[PDB]
């Protein structure tokens, strides 16, 4: 009725602070894993060159 | 009566690099057109 309740009350602020940091840590890691991915596609000039060769030019 | 001419001498065929008009169709094709010009110059130098 008295003792355990008081010590639970004492624990609340630190646990709240640590869990807020843990949540921020998760969000930070989520952002850090994001990285714009640029793709490379076959240049059309080689297509235009193969087109020309096929013509027997 | 001195030397007249070296009949076995031929003036080499002076090649000229083809120049393409500067449009968007040339900028898009720049590499391909440059390759064609290089091939033309090689053909002119070697003969065919």
């Amino acid at each position: 009725d008295i003792m355990v309740p008081s010590f639970v009350y004492n624990k609340l602020p630190v646990i709240h602070f640590l869990q807020e940091k843990r949540a921020e840590q998760k969000l930070r890691r989520v952002l850090d894993e994001t990285y714009t991915e640029w793709t490379e596609e076959l240049d059309q000039a080689h297509v235009t060159d193969a087109i020309t060769r096929s013509l027997n030019i | 009566r001195a030397d007249e001419v070296d009949y076995t001498n031929l003036p080499a065929p002076k090649p000229q690099k083809t120049v393409w008009d500067d449009n968007i169709e040339t900028e898009v094709l720049r590499k391909y057109l440059d390759g064609l010009s290089q091939y033309d110059m090689e053909e002119a130098k070697y003969g065919v």
